[PDB]
DNA sequence: TGTGCTTATCGGTAGAG
DNA sequence: CTCTACCGATAAGCACACGTACCTCTCC
């Protein structure tokens, strides 16, 4: 957002509204434009007989180059659409004359401040216990496959870690060491006592994933080493 | 301890890592600091003076290790 | 016959390549002999029996190999008993038989039945067309010793299952008579690898 | 009314394995020249003039010979009196749901309605059996779904009649299933239901699965859709689509 | 008699002569050359075999240069060291075609290790469990992520096998670290 | 109750018996009409958990409970195993029966329920009843067990990917990116309204400030080099972000919408690291080809290769000290003392300008532009692009070769200083530079040189038409009499050229050389000072082919799909309404059925298109707006991550895989001066690289006969399907000893 | 039509051959295929202009408007047979092709901060 | 919407009395 | 001379994916 007083400010001092890149112009192949734009400067020029004027933009039927540039040439301005200014910053001309002339743009409904999803700690999901995914709530970034494949080739499990289950869903889970069953405090029925009774430190996805098996008919056993 | 002579930087980011945690949990540094506060700073100057009591058990695919020294490894 | 003589003189030329590059001992008389050689020289109505040789290794000459030559195709059990009789008769270990068409699902479970002593590895006429090691894709194969064999596992520390694996099926592992255990170097165009034949 | 070309997979014998003329009329397959003579045709003469060919083809005339031949050998003196008749009647007669109606009058509001005589509906028969070797012959381009000229369009004339339809034919089932109880031991405005149209409409206003052309089950997705509101651009090119 | 062949054998579709600068298979020390398509065998022989059966013209075939195109049908003939080359040669034409340009140390990686099992293994899963099954490491929980968790769960409980938790995902699933930048050495010996 | 702490080390996978499967639940149902929601739920109706203390869904773990049933029954999962034994009490076989398969496990006489936590409940809370029919009990129970989410019908790898390998997680945030070109390489423009109420973890929470490294992802994450450790800057603004457009080239995106989601680290153990790793610092060699990973943009490459060709614009002394102020090393010497007699100035030129930014002891020789650098001096260039692009002898490179510790602010330098000069300069595009032309006669010379080359073009692919098996006859050195009836036929060849594959991939090709002198008419007619020559001379964006399509002509327009309409090679008026023309259909030369679209458009993007000549430009554009087969580089590169994310570089020296220490590779390629690579993931980075490829590609086919490139890589990297279509292409060679006679390969083949 | 007389039939218009949406972009066959074909369907219907006039019996969900829209200078024929004033949705603007310090690389956008808090683009 | 994996069915072949 | 057991084509039956992020509206 450039002020009033730093834009390249023409000799009638109009400055321009919007200043687009002309990179923009040989990839996307979009000539009509500074077309549109040579047209409706000529149109709204004063000619120093306003009648039998190329009013007109019908699609198939367009003018040609030659009744555009005569119309630019008859309201005192360059055939090409181009015009000498001057720096706004520091006075000085500039070697080339800029194009200029109106365009009608439109405003699309993709604005910044409905896309931000910040979250620093909110609610969980009920059955995952995962942060949801609902940005009107403080919401969560899906830290997927890629961005772990990605982190994989640098080197950086410190924040895989981090990001796979200190941040993420964390939970905790009880072993038994005699035995090799699931202990759920904590209490083994097929031992005698807790008294030889170890905690592992896993994700919930983990204990969901246990659950799951018990439940499809699979029981699984745990080798701790501490 | 004769496997590459040399300091990866996988394992200095892990060893600057734990010096780190170690100086924010107010340990005595063994490098004497000069207007410092953050303990990187203070971490990367022992690393660069050879002045932690670090040791690196390399493990071996095989199954054994060769624990090294951070003294006897150089920092490029 | 004179197609299926010019295919047995590269069936024999093949043979004898093949037998050199393994290490059995062949003269230079039988490795650069021409047609003219193959076949006024040798007989004319051979009917595939003249080929049954014998050769022994060049380092001892205790390790012999018996090619085999078949009358007909679709060879079965009495045939290839009366071979196995005849190995076992000369106290040879490996033998080689060049068959002609497929073999029959009989007569392939008596060389796994009789495998202890008699090692019969089975070539098809198709496959002993062109030469496999004298190829610019093949690379150079060599095998290991035992006594290299354990310098390398010695040097590396690993085991002999933690290597590439090459499998009997491929016509490599084929044409130096490797057996499941062994370890072949291999030198590309240095750059060497080990394989493990499985 | 379909009528194939293919291979006759019916009486063969190994040896005459070639392409025959073979029709698909009311789940009953039967051969064209049992169909033509069975209509007004009484020669093999007429039945080929009927069936303007005009070229000079080995896959035409060898597909007519073996359907000459496979309605000759399925029936026994078909091209004399009124066998074909017998034949057709009992080929009706044999499917899984046949018409209560006699043989003699299916083919006279069934078989081509848009035509008043029978010996003209044999006229239209070899017409299509024309067209049919035409385009077997290369003579004549196969219809594509992709062009305008063979696709109707439709809006709201076809699309909410024929949901009107399927639910009444729910309100004539559940209104028989409950005079029946009240028969055999009131006004005519408590068996209909009001509202089983209603409710059956507003459902598939509301989810948007209306109902299939050509089965009962499985709605399809896509007809219905809301209007955007953002600008009057929107909801005028909403009301000019066509899926 | 009229789909009888007077000339040529029967089961060749089309032969075509190509002009090339990069071939597969170089010489010792820009040639013409051809390629020939041929149909689909439903015996138990192969296309090769039955290509070798070009007896009438034998020398005119350079023999110590030509090969199939298919990698597994090369692997099948000449080994898999030479199918290898080939792999390599394919996927360093493919590779520059999409106007990129990679080193060969990355493609020398992926080629030795689609073929430590003696021969290039699919893609899918089926491809994925021959490798253990050949190399006998059982990896039961990886399976399950990359295609079906229950079809492979099943099996593995089937036949009581025990998972060592030896790759990144089978770590990274219960809170460890996989082992190549963090987790193959300890510094926690003072 | 303080239990100590372990690690989980291997899990084992068998099936449960009926001796654990009471052990493990407590407080077992039997009654029917009993839900029993008070001893294994955590959402059930009550106060707190019986089992658990004081439970709120946080430190309560789900319970089970059982259902015993009356009677056994043989276990679902092994009724495939059973009708091995019989061919439709075994003790003879018994041995072979319970070793391997599980004995214990075959009698189930109890089924538990899940948890009210998980859920379903409506065929559990039904065959809780003891009742007769055994046959009929097991198609409940195996219809009860096959509810669960691992199966299918968040079902399947459903549930894996998005709970196991997929998590989301806290401390994130997800904004609009912008362009900034004020700020550095290695820093973030993060918002005072967004960093305000992010929190950190810092030894108590405190809200986040500068110097603090976060890491950026642009999504989807396409290799390595799309994460980035970068600095917060608090900047003013509001709802968005910004960063320098110089980093859109490792991110693959544009200031186009596109969203760039950010993670913030909460330990000092993961920030460490973070910036020792994963930065920009550490990420400058690109890890794909051993290039630079940065480059110029365009606004940079268009302005630093403007003011080295034009060598005419001279600044002064009060231009060159503004434009130094931005340039980290000092001021050359002037070297213009006098360009004029009426000169009362020194003057400078604009080679020396752009010398500002090299070291004073580096060293640069490009031999193909002329480029010489001595002693940190640009001294001589001459026409000549590629050497400050992306290339494997540009500057940038070379510079990384140098120092690699201060070049991310003469990059920095370099593009505020060419960003300078280029708004002192201005880069426009007007009309002039559509037209081509300087006036009106130059360009009715132009159209009718493009008239008459694109009727050259028509008759070079018309006499390469010809090489056909067809008119060996004609082309031959005989005595044709057809031949001057088989050159006339001007519609004849243009419908056998769209009605087969061949001839049209034949033509295609004859028709792209001989528009190469076509194209080379731009150069001749355009000025100098034309932006879309300047921009596709530089490289920046763009090249000659938008330039002719803008100016002269759009030229072929063909489409790799085979459909039922052909092109009636005039595109005007009268070739619409024509009856006996391909764009109807069959024209009846019988009949057509296929047709591949081949047409030229004589017109431009200039002076306007005819509808028919947008309806074929339509038709052949149509192709590139599908958004089609586009799983092909999401599963080829899953599938290949699989195959090669476990595979590193050991201690030792090998290469070993993870599964077993399982050997790979003995030792790395000799390609590369760097052998420290002794703790990396080898595999992750060769699969990135192409997967990288693998997504930049193109997915829409060149013709019929051949393929796209990604599914010619496809079909290589899947190459190991042992079975398909039963094609087995083979290539033959010839010997050497055919060469001895005169054209003897030629006969041979 | 008015030399050949061997037609016997004329169209209107060629451009009414498009769509309202397509018939109403100027110099539609001058730009390239899948450009016209994002405006025409995707930024036609997310262009922020005319919403109703009445809001007092509209109750919907999300309803956005410019407080000054405006007709473009141009005149097509479609918009002049139409007499549709809610054709086109946004205003236009004096349009500069110019860089402008490297703030409008990357497909981005460099506007007058003056002239959007006098009305510009205000919704 | 079709591609891939496993299993039942059927003809041709070979050893034995 | 016949009687009986084992193998390679040929259909038949069943689980397989549809990108990675996010972003609302409308009904269940
Ligand atoms: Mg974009
Ligand atoms: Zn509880």
């Amino acid at each position: 957002l450039e002020e009033q007083q730093n834009f390249p400010f023409t000799i009638q001092g109009i400055v321009p509204d919007i200043v687009i890149n002309p990179h923009a112009f040989p990839s996307r192949q979009t000539p009509g434009q500074l077309l549109e734009a040579a047209l409706s400067k000529g149109i709204a020029c004063p000619i120093q007989a306003y009648t039998k004027l190329t009013r007109h933009a019908t699609p198939f039927s367009t003018p040609g180059v030659t009744e555009i540039t005569e119309q630019l040439h008859r309201a005192g301005f360059s055939r090409w659409g181009n015009e000498r200014v001057y720096n706004g910053r520091s006075g000085e001309m500039m070697r080339s004359m800029i194009f200029m002339g109106p365009t009608f743009y439109q405003r699309l409904v993709h604005m910044s401040e409905d896309k931000v999803k910040f979250r620093n700690t909110g609610p969980v999901h009920p059955l995952t216990r995962q942060p949801v995914a609902d940005r009107k709530r403080f919401g969560g970034i899906k830290f997927g496959e890629m961005e772990r494949d990605c982190l994989i080739a640098h080197g950086a499990s410190a924040n895989l870690h981090e990001r796979l289950f200190t941040l993420s869903d964390s939970s905790q889970m009880h072993i038994c060491r005699k035995c090799k069953t699931y202990a759920n405090g904590p209490y083994c029925r097929v031992c005698v006592s807790s008294d030889h009774v170890v905690r592992v430190y896993v994700p919930y996805g983990a204990k969901l994933l246990c659950q799951e098996l018990f439940s499809m008919g699979i029981t699984l056993n745990f080798d701790t080493k501490l | 301890r004769k496997t590459s002579k040399f300091m990866t930087k996988y394992e200095r980011a892990r060893i600057l890592g734990t010096r780190a945690l170690q100086i924010s949990m107010n340990a005595p540094v063994m490098v004497e600091l000069e207007g410092e506060t953050d303990p990187l700073e203070i971490a990367m100057k022992e690393l660069r003076q050879r002045k932690i009591p670090f040791t690196i058990r390399r493990y071996l695919p095989d199954g054994s290790f060769e624990e090294w020294g951070v003294d006897e490894l150089i920092v490029e | 016959t004179e197609e299926e003589l010019k295919r047995l003189y590269r069936i024999q030329k093949t043979l004898m390549q093949m037998l050199r590059d393994r290490g059995y001992f062949i003269a230079d008389s039988e490795l650069t002999m021409t047609k003219q050689q193959f076949i006024r020289k040798h007989g004319d109505n051979m009917k595939r029996e003249d080929l049954v040789t014998l050769k022994a290794k060049r380092n001892d000459n205790s390790d012999q190999l018996y090619i085999f030559f078949p009358d007909e195709a679709k060879v079965g059990v009495k045939t290839m008993k009366m071979y196995t009789n005849r190995m076992k008769s000369e106290n040879v270990f490996r033998a080689i038989l060049v068959v002609q068409q497929n073999l029959t699902p009989f007569a392939r479970t008596c060389i796994s039945e009789i495998s202890s002593k008699f090692h019969l590895e089975v070539f098809q006429e198709a496959e002993m067309l062109v030469n496999i090691k004298e190829h610019v894709l093949v690379p150079e194969h060599q095998v290991l010793t035992t006594e290299e064999k354990k310098t390398l596992l010695e040097r590396y520390t690993v085991k002999e299952t933690q290597l590439p694996r090459i499998q009997v099926t491929d016509p490599i592992a084929r044409y130096f008579g490797l057996k499941r255990g062994q370890v072949v170097k291999i030198i590309r165009p240095r750059y060497v690898t080990y394989r493990y034949v499985v | 009314f379909i009528v194939r070309l293919s291979e006759n997979e019916k009486a063969e014998d190994y040896k005459r394995r070639e392409k025959v003329l073979t029709v698909y009329f009311l789940s009953t397959e039967i051969p064209v020249w049992l169909l033509f003579f069975a209509l007004g045709v009484s020669s093999d003469k007429e039945a080929m003039d009927l069936i303007a060919f005009d070229g000079d083809d080995a896959s035409i005339t060898n597909s007519l010979i073996a359907s000459i031949h496979v309605a000759d050998a399925v029936c026994e003196a078909f091209r004399c009196g009124n066998n074909a008749l017998t034949y057709v009647e009992q080929q009706i007669k044999s499917t899984k749901f046949p018409p209560a109606e006699s043989v003699d009058e299916c083919l006279h509001l069934y078989l081509f309605p848009g035509l008043q005589s029978l010996k003209k509906k044999a006229r239209f028969l070899g017409y299509m059996v024309k067209c049919l070797l035409n385009s077997y012959a290369g003579k004549r381009k196969c219809e594509n779904r992709d062009s305008f000229r063979n696709k109707r369009i439709e809006l709201a004339g076809e699309l909410l009649e024929r949901e009107i339809r399927v639910h009444l034919a729910h309100a004539r089932r559940k209104m028989t299933r409950a005079m029946q109880k009240h028969l055999s031991g009131k006004p005519i405005e408590h068996y209909l239901d009001a509202s089983v149209i209603t409710n059956g409409l507003s459902r598939a206003f509301s989810t948007g699965a209306w109902s299939h052309p050509f089965r009962k089950m499985e709605r399809v997705s896509g007809v219905v859709a809301n209007l955007g509101r953002a600008n009057p651009l929107q909801t005028l090119i909403d009301l000019r689509r066509t899926r | 008699l009229l789909d009888s062949p007077v000339k040529g054998d029967q089961g060749i579709k089309k032969v075509n002569i190509l002009w090339t600068d990069r071939p597969k298979a170089p010489k010792r020390n820009g040639e013409l050359y051809l390629k020939v398509t041929m149909y689909g065998d439903r015996g138990k022989r192969n296309c090769w075999t039955a290509l070798l059966e070009c007896l009438p013209i034998m020398d005119m075939i350079d023999w110590g240069r030509s090969h199939p195109d298919n990698i597994r049908q090369c692997c099948s003939v000449y080994g898999i060291d030479a199918g290898r080359s080939i792999f390599v040669a394919n996927l360093e034409s493919a590779v520059s075609d999409t106007g990129k340009e990679i080193l060969r140390e990355h493609l020398l990686l992926v080629a030795d290790s689609l073929s430590v099992t003696g021969e290039f293994v699919a893609l899918n899963a089926k491809g994925w469990s021959k490798q253990r099954q050949v190399e006998s490491t059982p990896a039961p929980f990886t399976q399950a992520c990359f295609s079906s968790p229950s079809q492979c769960f099943l099996k593995a409980a089937k036949e009581g096998v025990r998972d060592d938790l030896q790759g990144s995902i089978d770590a990274l699933a219960w809170g460890k670290v996989p082992g190549f930048g963090t987790g193959d050495q300890f510094e926690i010996i003072i | 109750l303080q239990v100590p702490v372990g690690t989980l080390t291997s899990i084992g996978f068998s099936i449960s018996n009926n001796n654990d499967r009471d052990k493990m639940s407590v407080l077992e149902v039997e009654a029917p009409n009993q839900v029993t929601d008070s001893r294994l739920g955590l959402p059930n109706p009550d106060s707190v958990c019986r089992t658990c203390g004081s439970k709120d869904r946080k430190v309560c773990e789900g319970h089970f409970g059982v259902i015993n049933f009356a009677y056994s029954i043989i276990n679902p999962y092994f009724l495939k195993e059973v009708a091995a034994l019989l061919n439709k009490l075994g003790i003879d076989q018994r041995l072979i029966k319970k070793d391997i398969p599980m004995f214990n496990s075959l009698g189930l006489t109890s089924f538990p329920v899940t948890p009210n936590g998980y859920r379903r409940t409506r065929i559990y809370k039904k065959l809780v009843g003891f009742e007769g029919n055994t046959l009929e009990l097991s198609s409940r129970v195996m219809e009860c067990m096959q509810y669960s989410r691992l199966f299918s019908e968040l079902c399947g790898l459903r549930f894996m990917k998005d709970v196991l390998l997929g998590k989301r997680s806290d401390h994130t945030f997800r904004t609009v990116v912008v362009g900034d070109p004020s700020l550095k390489l290695n820093e973030i423009g993060i918002p005072e309204s967004i960093a305000k109420r992010l929190q950190v973890s810092e030894h108590i929470f405190r809200s986040l400030m500068d110097g603090d490294t976060v890491l950026m992802n642009r999504p989807p994450s396409i290799h390595q080099h799309s994460l980035i450790a970068m600095t917060v800057r608090i900047l003013p603004t509001t709802s968005v972000v910004s960063l320098n457009p110089i980093c859109c080239l490792p991110f693959r995106g544009d200031f186009d919408g596109d969203c760039l989601h950010g993670y913030v680290p909460q330990s000092i153990q993961a920030k460490v690291e973070l910036d020792e790793l994963v930065a920009l610092d550490k990420q400058l060699i690109n890890r794909q080809n051993g290039r630079n990973l940065l480059s110029l943009g365009q606004d940079s490459l268009t302005a630093a290769y403007l003011v080295n060709v034009e060598k005419n614009c001279y600044l002064n002394r009060a231009q060159m000290q503004q434009l130094q102020m931005y340039c980290p090393f000092q001021l050359p010497p002037p070297a213009i003392i006098k360009a004029s007699p009426s000169s009362t100035e020194p003057q400078w030129t604009g080679m020396q300008l752009f010398g500002m930014l090299f070291p004073p002891g580096f060293d640069y020789t490009y031999p193909l532009n002329n480029v010489v650098v001595s002693n940190g001096e640009l001294l001589s260039f001459s026409e000549g692009s590629a050497w400050l692009r992306d290339g494997e002898g540009n500057f940038i490179e070379r510079l990384l070769k140098h120092d690699k510790g201060k070049v991310l602010d003469i990059i920095y330098s370099a593009q505020e200083m060419l960003s300078q000069w280029l708004l002192m300069r201005g880069l426009s595009v007007s009309l002039a530079d559509l037209y081509l032309s300087s006036d009106l006669q130059s360009r009715k010379n132009l159209t009718e040189e493009i008239s008459y080359g694109l009727r050259e073009a028509e008759q070079v692919c018309n006499k390469q038409q010809l090489m056909v098996e067809s008119w060996r006859d004609f082309l031959a050195v005989n005595g044709e009499d057809k031949e001057e009836d088989s050159v006339s036929d001007l519609a004849r060849f243009c419908y056998e050229r769209q009605k087969s594959a061949t001839l049209s991939e034949l033509a295609v090709s004859a028709f792209k050389d001989a528009y190469r002198d076509v194209q080379a008419l731009a150069y001749r007619y355009g000025d100098q000072s034309n932006s879309f020559l300047i921009m596709s001379k530089a490289g920046s964006k763009g090249n000659i082919g938008k330039l002719v399509q803008h100016s002269m002509c759009i030229g072929l327009q063909n489409s790799a799909v085979s459909l039922s309409f052909g092109f009636p090679r005039e595109l005007t008026c009268a070739a619409w309404n024509d009856p006996n023309s391909p764009l109807r259909g069959a024209k009846g030369k019988t009949t057509t059925e296929s047709y591949v679209p081949y047409g030229v458009i004589e017109n431009s993007f200039l002076t306007g298109l005819n509808p028919l000549e947008s309806f074929v430009h339509s038709v052949t554009s149509r192709d590139s707006s599908f958004s089609g087969n586009a799983d092909l580089p999401g599963t080829l590169s899953r599938r290949l991550m699989f195959f090669m994310r476990d595979i590193y570089a050991a201690y030792d020296g090998t290469v070993r895989n993870s599964f077993g220490n399982q050997l790979v590779q003995f030792t790395y390629e000799t390609d590369g001066p760097v052998e420290d690579i002794t703790g990396e993931a080898l595999g992750s980075l060769s699969a990135c690289a192409l997967s990288e490829a693998a997504y930049s590609a193109l997915d829409q086919p060149i013709s019929l006969l051949e393929t796209s490139p990604l599914l010619n890589l496809k079909n290589v990297l899947e190459c190991g399907s042992k079975k398909g279509q039963r094609e087995q292409t083979m290539s033959l060679y010839l010997s050497e000893y055919l060469s001895k006679k005169k054209h003897g390969f030629e006969y041979g083949s | 039509l008015k030399e050949p007389k061997i037609y016997t039939h004329c169209e209107l218009d060629l451009s009414f051959l498009l769509g309202v949406s397509c018939a109403v972009v100027p110099f539609a066959n001058h730009d390239h295929g899948r450009r016209v074909l994002y405006q025409s369907q995707k930024h036609c219907q997310q262009a922020i202009g005319f919403s109703s006039t009445n809001p007092n019996i509209r109750c919907d969900t999300l309803s956005q408007q410019l407080f000054y829209p405006q007709k473009p200078l141009f005149k097509t024929l479609a918009s002049e047979c139409l007499k549709k004033e809610v054709l086109f949705n946004g205003q236009n603007a004096i349009v500069a092709v110019n860089v402008h310090l490297g703030y409008n690389q990357e497909d981005s956008i460099v506007m007058n901060k003056a002239s959007l808090e006098r009305g510009m683009f205000r919704s």
